[PDB]
């Protein structure tokens, strides 16, 4: 269970652009969406939730 | 050396030669706008959609 | 597969299309659409004739 949390909760989600090809028209707007990053600290870490 | 000059026929005979060669050459030499110049570079490409 | 019965079907929830993979690219030649191709040679070749 420890494992496969980390595993979830320690990912690269890659969220994809707000607006992208093939975009619609009149489309004005590109921007990076930003859903989940690799934990960096300890104190991250230990906040993993098991259940 | 100036052996040569007592031996037409063997200065003919290798001009004949060289002429030869050349043509040879002409015929079958790589031709291109510039040789390679830059030095080798290795290109590494990954995809990551998203 | 419903309790009614009725098949629920991919179709039924997406638009299946003959699309592109990299749709991130516009190439127009004077205006209209197009693709092009890059030779790049060989070693030893003859640029003439390839
Ligand atoms: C093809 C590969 C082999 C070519 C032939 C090799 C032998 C060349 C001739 C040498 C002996 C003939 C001979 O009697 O010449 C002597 C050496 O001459 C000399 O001075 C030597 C000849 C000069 C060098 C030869 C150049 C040939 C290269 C071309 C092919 C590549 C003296 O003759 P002499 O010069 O006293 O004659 C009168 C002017 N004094
Ligand atoms: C006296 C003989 C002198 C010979 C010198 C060399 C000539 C042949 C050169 C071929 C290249």
């Amino acid at each position: 269970d420890v494992i496969s949390q980390i595993k979830v909760q320690n990912n690269q989600i890659s969220g994809g652009q707000l607006g992208g090809m093939p975009q619609a028209a009149d489309q004005q707007l590109n921007a990076s969406i930003i859903v989940q990053t690799r934990l960096q600290t300890p104190e991250e870490f230990g906040k993993i939730l098991l259940k | 050396a100036n052996y040569f000059i007592d031996r037409p026929v063997f200065a003919w005979v290798l001009a004949i030669i060289m002429m030869l060669a050349g043509g040879l050459a002409i015929m079958n030499l790589p031709v291109a706008q510039y040789p390679q110049i830059a030095p080798p570079t290795i290109t590494v490409s990954a995809t990551y959609p998203g | 597969v419903q309790q009614d019965g009725s098949q629920v079907l991919l179709r039924d929830v997406a638009r299946v299309e003959l699309g592109a993979e990299d749709y991130s690219t516009v190439a127009r030649y004077n205006g209209k659409p197009a693709a092009g191709i890059a030779i790049k040679l060989a070693a030893g070749a003859n640029a003439l004739d390839t």
